[PDB]
């Protein structure tokens, strides 16, 4: 008989790990790993090879932040994996630990952001072929998936398949139209702006004003901070003025405890309530690259898909990820696409010189039950169906074509 | 992590889990999750009938046949008390677990509900230690098919036990590797003044494997270990019995973490081939000196 | 230094 | 526009944060539930609400007489 | 006598004025660099930006004071010399392909420009519409045309090409010039006629060259062999197969002696036996020079044991691409100047080089 | 979304090079007329300050927003020298003799937007924009010394002199970071 | 070594009666300008493919052009283990092939590596040093990959030594 | 390639450059100062801290405070203030876009690298850093890799030996003995001739008197009876008022402290047996390979004549078959920075930096992995 497919989804700041099928995914860990690390000289590619077997003793997950005397590493930077070796063993431990599959008769679903270059994905294939011997796998786009993650928390009857899926997570924030079931693919838009660079920019505050924070917990404070006192602000000016008048009540209190002495330190969160958000409306606090808000990029993508799916595409925005559980996102990012609909529409009508009224479009935001991994159980869905058996690459194709058999991705034309 | 562990993490958790929802005074609910093992084992934790107060966990082996003999559930039975229910349909073992007459101390459970493959192999195991323990000679030796395509055949003695494993793995890379790590199996006895008899072989089947039907053939490796009665006692079966069911697993896993590790010496060594091309690069007569981001100097 | 010479 | 609240926290702890947080008053660890069912049931209503669409939509099979109508 | 390295990328092609005080080089990009000779040192004085592609040929005419460039851009132009600049009047060459090798005619009144369209455009000047005009000669040719030179007559044309044949056909316009006096190579001359082609069918032709008397006709291939053929002796082929690498160079420094260059880097000396019709190896030019080695300082050793864990003894480190005749025309010579692919310019001696050595007899 | 702007241009606003002579309601000495209304150009400044440093892009419009941009950066001139002090009636005299200190003004050395400020004409407009840059330096350290200083422990408030790192768009009327 | 030094005398005798590169423009396309031995578009530009070879299994395919050179390398496999080991390794050489400037992201069918030296590779860069580079791979891939071979049986063995300890 | 600058920063003389050069850009002594008395001309424009040149020009009305003793940063503010004035006076760069490499001595205390760490990430926001053993980038700066290099600064001395690149952390010897000790002793020792140098501006000239006149004696006793029985070795020199003072006997007395610190009230042993000790250390395969290569370094081995003590002082202590070579190029003072701009030019130690993302996570205690 069938075993049930494999899914991993491999995210920047944390990794959903279980066996399609289910609801929601077994394990989420955080995607680092602990390695001994020494002071040594010369490149990186020569102090990596450890004698013996002394290149098994590393860590992953909540298993190697709790390790004290080990040297934690990230390899997956922006969604885009930087460093392939601790992505090997991370990806052996996944299998070998955690999900204890025998890699040889499981199907692999792992996902990818929409710009992973190609060689990422002749790696990977790489990695899961000849190193692991699986005998299929699939990369699909990761805001594809949580799409079929929003149905479980609406009415029936109103379940479509076509939207536009926000996916904002720890390295990178892409929007992706849907519609019909097909991914318009020359529309995606991808950001490398996410919730890592919000607790960069949290703790550059608190560092510059606070006093009491632990060097080493400068950043596991700035997350606290980040995930609990923030929210989204209707207008900048007018909250740093209702900060500043009324400070006794906007201004609140967070008190961590420093785990080498267990002392507790407290510290004042201010500003940084609604000015981690607001990289989101205002990306150039955090990457004077980009200038474009988020409700901007939205509506660029959705006027540039076909036109008589447009008003279906602004009836089912569909946030995903963990950086959009932020207090009044959808409130505000509705609130602006509307104002620029509704505007877009006066024009419209104004220069059509003033005889018909069109039906005013639709906006929706959809938050639902599922979003902190909403990408994973999209995936359970997609690898649980009988058709996912004949979209994956088979290990004949690898054996006969090479890795070359997994370059292509639906961003993308030829 | 150097030697596989017998106790599975995605039943202890979900366990847990609901062990803590249900002391907390929380309504229960519901609860379906099916996943796998090493060895193409099935487990399944859900409710039977749409209970959410109770959570039936079933587990489908591929020893099918050898756990339904007499004699071979002493062990299951006895670390699971009534826990131990019929079986669910299309799944062998099952326990079951009410969410509202758990006894207290709701660790050890949860410990002894992450090894049931483990205790669903010992209890078939066992009985030839013990065959063995009361001084009996000839008593029964079988052939345990603890997977599909390789078997473990199992004898006891009046002054040992002999395990046959017949092993073949699937990928000609692993062929071709594991042919390497089974020859230099033996080399393993000069790291231990006390290890069980380990003897290879793949040129032809060993006496024990001609009145039998243990899996043989010219694609097969036989590895056969000898525990002697300071390996199967009543204090160190334990430690023996979790080694002899995961010898293979870890074989296989050391076959797939050995690629791994040799793609760092192959980095290492590309490097040092770099560095021999790079006496074709003339050396510039002035750089520009840059920035951390790459852009003009902006000074001297 | 702390204890034995001065800084 | 909208106003904001000033005493609005929710505390969850990191392990409580990877399924959900306090800002969505459904999100966590959800009730388990049959995939195939909701995958085949989204389908077909999804295939209802295009046969609906279509209906109300402009027709060109409208002068044809019979259900149709003659224009 | 000296060495002079403009830069560090290959130089294409370079062009000398009348009294030689004056280089147009081409910096392996699409400009063509003019310096000027300022006691002794080099100082670049104008640079002519024009083409699209790469100049890949340059020749300065030295009675009129007129640059021809022909470059990968399909186009040609004619630099004049307004003032205190150089301007340029743009030729139509009609063809589909990248352009090879320009070479004004003796009497400044046309220039042919060999291409990779498997054509030679012979262009000459209107003057009753100030229109700079071409014509076509693509018979006989299958492929580039990688070098030419004229005949003191005016009208024949040697050109080389990568069909493995050295052909000699007729330039003659018949609207710039008189028809042309009877040489041993034919009596009939009408324009794209063809007096001559070679035997052979191994190897490129890299170059061809007229001898100073236009009675002999030589050429180098890649073949590494260097013929010769005579026109006094019923158009007879005396071939010589070297042993070394081929050549991409050569000119006539007195009507009995060669001097070619190449893949090797240093100048070699032929010679030609008309009593016998055979080529001899007068042998090489360049005395070897031991290249001093220089100490290492710290900061060097660590950055090449760090980073990386002269083999050649002539004056220049890659191929010599382009030989050109300095002083004394091809009767007479007494200097000739090379080019290479290492961007320098060594300005050679013919009294110095047959006095550092005495085996060497210059026929 | 672009940053904070003033909106004070008005048709018959006055020029001094190329800067908006906008209306100030203080005390000092200076060429720019009286204010009646609540809101001049300082109090403008001082209240989209704190969000105008965390922009890092500001099209200039009109000539208003080259004062604005100017007291934006001035701010953060008297924010140095406050964060300092221990005491508003220190405060203030700090900010008398800094707004007494000549800082450069359009097209001299120093002046960290010489590009997209016009230079006075002639010594009179130079006289005149000297004149008005002073009485502007002046007010704002004014106006400030009230806002820095909370009246708890009278001493710099921690929520203004946070924004002593953070630059508008990365300039300065003092030298490069000194 | 010693037992290949025959063998790589030829390979770099034929190395460098080749690599005699020149600047060439296209012939069947307007301006482009690529290397004639990788296009195949003109046959009067290719020299004869010249192969030189030590026994039946370990050679070199030279391809000259008149402005680029193809040298294909098939290197020596004895048994599973080195031809596992030799394509794992020559897949880590492809991965960097913009740090190795003369090297080839994929080889010739039949081949085990391919370099890929055109005329820019010998203008820009000494010519010498690239024959020497090559010349050095064909001497030290044998005993690079033996010690691979090595170290995997060491790994072996500490695998078994880390096992049967337990017991 | 990247432009790092190279920040030497050891005690008494900051000197800062950019990697790639054959001298340091800007060298300063590592000084502030401090007005001790009122303002009463106003008007002029007035400063609280001088720092570097400018407070040594000025020392007639200030204190100079040094932020630097022996080889530990005991005053963090005046640090800051001397990198400020680093980037931004004297390279005139911003900070927030290139590499540091800092140097520091061996066997210090590792709050002080650690507290380095978070000032240069969290004061200067520079992208990467790197903290380097001085010695060792002395030998760097001497084209080998292999000798014992005896580095004497300004507040510490020690020796560090190292063979084909592998340094032995178990014979690093250290002793805090230097220019500043040596400074105080002539301050003390000048007061029996006649002359009282009593605050710290005129410790500086005392300090120059000391690099100008003051010399290490061959043999010390025959240059004690010389001196003391002849006047012809009386040199003088002019203070900066007018008077001029004769130093005889002094001139060798204090930097003979260097090689007998009984001299100081210490116990410890000179700096040739130091060296002598550290060589002896090692293993006895390496020893002979170590005698000839030991290397001088610091601006405190500029005494004329101290190669040849040195080697006169050591061969009396190695067997009489080793030769014993002091390898004391002329541009010692600064080779501990010249041997920096080597290391952070080289390619791999672009591997070798830590980046400010790889601190964010991980706080000061990253220094400790990723520095030696
Ligand atoms: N409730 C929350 N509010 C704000 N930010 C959150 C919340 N939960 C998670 N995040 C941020 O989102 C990131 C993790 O979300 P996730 O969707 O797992 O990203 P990824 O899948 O790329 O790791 C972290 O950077 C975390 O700080
Ligand atoms: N050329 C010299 N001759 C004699 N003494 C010198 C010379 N140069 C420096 N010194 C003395 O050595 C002392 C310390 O050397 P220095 O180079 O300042 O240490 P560091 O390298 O740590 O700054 C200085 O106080 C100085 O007086
Ligand atoms: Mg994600
Ligand atoms: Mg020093």
């Amino acid at each position: 008989g069938r075993l049930p497919a494999c899914v991993v989804d491999c995210g920047t700041g944390y990794t959903k790990l279980g066996y399609a099928g289910n609801t929601e995914p077994q394990f989420i860990i955080p995607s680092c790993i602990a390695i001994k690390e020494s002071a040594k000289v010369g490149d990186q590619a020569q102090r990596r090879v450890m004698k013996g077997v002394d290149d098994l003793d590393f860590f992953i997950g909540d298993e190697a932040i709790e390790k004290p005397t080990y040297a934690t590493k990230w390899p997956i930077r922006h969604g885009i994996v930087e460093d392939w070796d601790l992505m090997e063993r991370f990806m052996e431990q996944v299998i070998f630990k955690y999900l204890r599959a025998e890699p040889e008769d499981h199907y692999f679903l792992l996902t990818e952001p929409p710009l992973n270059t190609p060689e990422n994905r002749e790696y990977t294939a790489e990695i899961m072929f000849e190193s692991f011997n699986v005998p299929g796998l699939y990369i699909a786009v990761q805001a594809v998936l949580a799409l079929a993650a929003s149905w479980t928390s609406r009415q029936v009857g109103e379940r479509t398949l076509t939207g536009t899926v926000i996916d904002s997570g720890d390295g990178v924030t892409h929007v992706i139209p849907v519609a019909e079931g097909y991914v318009i693919g020359s529309c995606i838009k991808h950001i490398p702006i996410a919730g890592r660079d919000i607790t960069y920019f949290i703790q550059q505050l608190l560092r510059d004003r606070e006093v009491g924070i632990p060097p080493e917990q400068s950043l596991e404070t700035a997350k606290a901070v980040k995930e609990r006192y923030s929210y989204v602000c209707p207008d900048l000016v007018k909250e740093f003025n209702k900060y500043d008048t009324d400070g006794s009540k906007w201004i609140k209190q967070y008190t961590g405890i420093n785990a080498i002495s267990k002392k507790e330190f407290s510290i004042d969160v201010g500003y940084e309530r609604f000015l981690g958000p607001e990289i989101f409306f205002h990306p150039e606090f955090a990457n004077p690259d980009f200038t474009q808000p988020i409700s901007e990029v939205v509506d660029e993508v959705i006027q540039n898909c076909p036109i008589d799916v447009r008003r279906p595409l602004y009836k089912n925005i569909v946030l995903s990820g963990g950086s959009t559980m932020f207090r009044d996102f959808g409130r505000r990012l509705q609130r602006d696409l509307k104002r620029t609909v509704d505007a877009r529409l006066k024009l419209s009508e104004e220069l059509s010189g003033g005889r018909l009224k069109p039906k005013p479009i639709d906006v929706q935001v959809i938050t639902h039950h599922m979003q902190r991994y909403a990408v994973w159980f999209g995936g359970s869905m997609l690898a649980s169906t009988p058709e996912f058996y004949q979209v994956c690459h088979t290990k004949k194709d690898y054996e006969e074509i090479g890795p070359s058999i997994c370059r292509h991705n639906p961003v993308f034309g030829v | 992590m150097i030697l596989l562990e017998v106790n599975n993490r995605i039943i202890e958790e979900t366990l847990a889990l609901k062990f803590e929802n249900a002391a907390a005074g929380n309504k229960p609910e519901a609860v379906e999750v099916t996943f796998a093992d090493f060895d193409g084992v099935l487990y399944h934790i859900s409710n039977p009938n749409g209970d959410k107060t109770k959570v039936m966990v079933s587990i489908s082996l591929k020893f099918y046949k050898e756990l339904q003999a007499h004699g071979a559930d002493e062990l299951l039975k006895r670390v699971y008390g009534s826990f131990l229910v019929n079986p669910e349909s299309g799944y062998n073992v099952s326990l079951l677990y009410d969410l509202e007459n758990l006894p207290a101390s709701k660790d050890s459970i949860v410990h002894q509900a992450g090894m049931l493959k483990r205790n669903c192999f010992a209890s078939v195991f066992e009985k030839y230690f013990q065959f063995q323990e009361e001084g009996k000679e000839g008593e029964n030796r079988a052939v345990i098919h603890y997977r599909d395509d390789e078997t473990m055949y199992v004898e006891s003695k009046k002054d040992r036990v002999t395990v046959v494993f017949s092993t073949v793995f699937k990928d000609d890379d692993d062929v071709v590797i594991g042919k390497v790590f089974m020859q230099e199996f033996k080399e393993g006895r000069r790291a231990s003044h006390t290890a069980p008899q380990v003897l290879f072989s793949h040129r032809e089947p060993p006496l024990e494997l001609k009145d039998t039907d243990a899996a043989v053939g010219d694609n097969i490796g036989y590895i056969t270990f000898v525990l002697f009665p300071r390996h199967t006692n009543a204090s160190a079966r334990d430690n023996t019995i979790n080694l002899i069911h995961t010898f293979r697993d870890y074989l296989h896993y050391h076959i797939k973490c050995s690629k791994a590790y040799i793609h760092t010496r192959m980095r290492a060594k590309t490097s040092d081939f770099l560095k021999v091309l790079n006496r074709a690069r003339p050396d510039a007569e002035k750089k520009e000196m840059k920035t951390i981001t790459g852009k003009t100097f902006s000074s001297r | 230094w702390x204890a034995x010479c001065p800084a | 526009d909208w106003e904001t609240d000033p005493d609005f926290v929710n505390d969850v702890s990191e392990k409580e944060q990877r399924w959900g947080a306090k800002t969505v008053q459904g999100s966590g660890h959800q009730e388990h539930i049959n995939i195939h069912k909701l995958r085949e049931n989204v389908f077909q209503e999804h295939q209802t609400l295009k046969e609906k669409e279509l209906e109300t939509g402009p027709k060109a099979s409208h002068g044809y007489g019979g259900k149709f109508g003659v224009e | 006598m000296a060495y002079h390295s403009f830069l560090v990328e290959p130089i294409s092609c370079h062009a000398w004025n009348k009294d030689r005080t004056q280089i147009a080089i081409c910096p392996n990009n699409h400009e063509v660099h003019i310096y000027e000779k300022s006691g002794a040192k080099w100082t670049k004085v104008h640079e002519l930006k024009e083409h699209n592609g790469q100049v890949t040929g340059i020749d300065w005419a030295p009675e009129s004071n007129r640059i021809v460039t022909c470059g990968t851009d399909r186009n040609a132009y004619v630099w004049t010399l307004k003032g205190r600049t150089w301007k340029p009047t743009l030729v139509i060459l009609r063809i589909n392909r990248a352009a090879r090798c320009v070479r004004w005619a003796p009497n400044e009144n046309k220039f042919a420009v060999g291409s990779g369209s498997r054509v030679i455009s012979i262009c000459y000047f209107e003057q009753e519409n100030d229109w700079w005009v071409c014509k076509h000669i693509k018979k006989p040719i299958r492929s580039t045309v990688l070098s030419l030179d004229w005949h003191p007559n005016n009208v024949l044309l040697a050109a080389g090409s990568c069909d493995f044949k050295c052909r000699i056909f007729s330039a003659y316009i018949k609207e710039v010039e008189e028809r042309p006096a009877p040489t041993p190579w034919g009596s009939k001359m009408p324009f794209g006629e063809l007096m001559f082609e070679s035997s052979s069918s191994c190897g490129w032709v890299h170059g061809v060259c007229f001898s100073a008397s236009g009675s002999r006709v030589a050429w180098v291939s890649h073949d590494s062999t260097v013929c010769l053929a005579d026109a006094d002796k019923k158009m007879a082929v005396a071939t010589l197969a070297s042993e070394t690498l081929p050549l991409l160079a050569l000119t006539f420094i007195t009507d009995n002696s060669l001097v070619a260059a190449g893949h090797d880097c240093f100048p070699v000396l032929f010679t030609y036996d008309a009593a016998a019709g055979m080529l001899s190896f007068g042998g090489r030019l360049d005395v070897p020079k031991q290249s001093s080695q220089r100490g290492l300082t710290a900061r060097e050793r660590f950055q090449n044991l760090d980073k990386k864990a002269a083999g050649l003894d002539s004056l220049h480190k890659n191929s010599v691409s382009q030989i050109s005749v300095l002083s004394g025309g091809k009767a007479k010579c007494s200097q000739f100047c090379t080019t290479g692919m290492d961007g320098g310019m060594s300005i050679w001696d013919v009294k110095s080089l047959e006095s550092a050595l005495k085996d060497l007899k210059i026929k | 979304m672009p940053a904070y702007h003033s909106s004070l241009m008005d048709p018959d606003t006055k020029l001094i090079g190329n800067m908006a002579l906008l209306p100030i309601r203080s005390q000092f000495k200076g060429p720019a007329p009286r204010e009646t209304k609540d809101t001049d150009i300082v109090d403008e400044a001082i209240y989209y300050f704190k969000a105008n440093v965390f922009f890092k892009n500001y099209e200039i419009k009109n000539e208003a927003d080259r004062t604005l941009i100017y007291i934006t950066l001035y701010i953060s001139e008297c924010l140095k020298k406050l964060q300092k002090c221990n005491s508003k009636s220190q405060g203030e005299k700090e900010m008398y003799t800094l707004g007494i200190t000549n800082f450069p003004i359009p097209g001299e050395p120093g002046f960290p937007l010489n590009a997209i400020y016009a230079k006075p004409a002639n010594k009179q407009e130079d006289e005149v924009m000297r004149a008005y840059l002073q009485q502007l330096r002046q007010e704002t350290g004014l106006r400030l010394c009230e806002k820095v200083f909370d009246p708890q422990n009278d001493k710099p408030s921690k929520w203004w002199t946070c924004f002593v790192k953070r630059q508008f768009m990365n300039k300065s009327l003092s030298g490069p970071g000194q | 070594t010693a037992t290949l030094r025959p063998y790589l005398s030829a390979v770099r005798a034929t190395l460098q009666a080749a690599l005699c590169l020149e600047n060439f423009s296209s012939q069947v396309v307007e301006r482009h300008n690529k290397p004639e031995v990788e296009v195949r578009s003109s046959k009067e530009l290719l020299l004869q493919p010249v192969t030189i070879s030590r026994n039946e299994k370990e050679k070199v395919l030279i391809e000259g052009s008149i402005n680029s050179v193809r040298v294909s390398i098939a290197v020596k496999q004895a048994d599973e283990i080195e031809k596992i080991l030799c394509h794992k390794f020559m897949r880590f050489m492809m991965m960097r092939a913009e740090n190795f400037f003369i090297l080839r992201r994929k080889p010739v069918e039949g081949y085990d590596i391919s370099f890929l030296i055109t005329n820019f590779h010998t203008e820009q860069m000494y010519k010498h040093k690239l024959v020497d580079f090559v010349i050095h791979f064909m001497e030290e891939i044998d005993k690079e990959i033996s010690e691979m071979k090595l170290s995997v049986n060491a790994r072996a063995r500490i695998v078994a030594e880390e096992f049967l300890k337990n017991f | 390639d990247i432009a790092a600058l190279v920040v030497d920063n050891g005690s008494g003389m900051c000197k800062a450059g950019f990697a790639g050069d054959d001298a340091p850009r800007a060298v300063f002594p590592s000084i502030v100062g401090r007005p001790r008395h009122q303002g009463v001309m106003v008007g002029m424009g007035q400063k609280d801290s001088y720092v570097g040149d400018e407070a040594q020009s000025k020392r007639g009305i200030l204190t100079l405070k040094y932020p630097i003793e022996h080889g530990i940063v005991t005053n963090w503010d005046d640090m800051e203030k001397i990198w400020h004035h680093t980037f931004y006076n004297e390279l005139r760069v911003a900070p927030e876009e290139h590499p540091v490499l800092l140097t520091e001595a061996p066997l210090n205390p590792k709050a002080n690298r650690e507290k380095m760490t978070q000032i240069m990430f969290e004061t200067f926001n520079t992208p990467a850093m790197y903290v380097a053993i001085q010695a060792v980038l002395s030998l760097y700066a001497s084209g080998r890799t292999t000798g014992i290099v005896m580095d004497s600064g300004d507040g510490v001395t020690h020796t560090v030996p190292i063979y084909e690149g592998y340094a032995l952390p178990h014979a690093i010897l250290r002793l805090d003995l230097a220019g500043r000790d040596l400074t105080d002793y002539l301050m003390k020792i000048l007061t029996e001739r006649g002359y009282s140098f009593t605050t710290t501006a005129e410790r500086e000239i005392v300090r120059d008197i000391k690099e100008k006149l003051c010399y290490v004696a061959l043999d010390f006793e025959q240059e004690m009876a010389t001196a003391a029985s002849s006047s012809s070795l009386e040199k003088s020199y002019e203070l900066p008022d007018g008077q001029v003072i004769t130093i005889g006997n002094e001139r060798f007395r204090c930097p003979e402290a260097l090689f007998q610190p009984s001299f100081l009230g210490m116990e410890s042993c000179g700096i040739h047996e130091t060296t002598f000790n550290s060589i002896m250390k090692c293993d006895v395969d390496i020893r002979k390979d170590l005698y000839a290569n030991t290397v001088l370094s610091g601006g405190t081995t500029m005494y004329p004549g101290i190669a040849d003590r040195m080697q006169k002082e050591i061969t009396a202590l190695a067997p009489s078959t080793m030769k014993i070579k002091i390898i004391a190029p002329p541009e010692r003072k600064y080779s501990v920075w010249i041997g920096g701009s080597i290391l952070a030019s080289l390619s791999t130690f672009q591997q070798m930096w830590i980046s400010k993302q790889e601190y964010d996570e991980s706080g000061p205690s990253i220094v400790h992995r990723k520095c030696f």
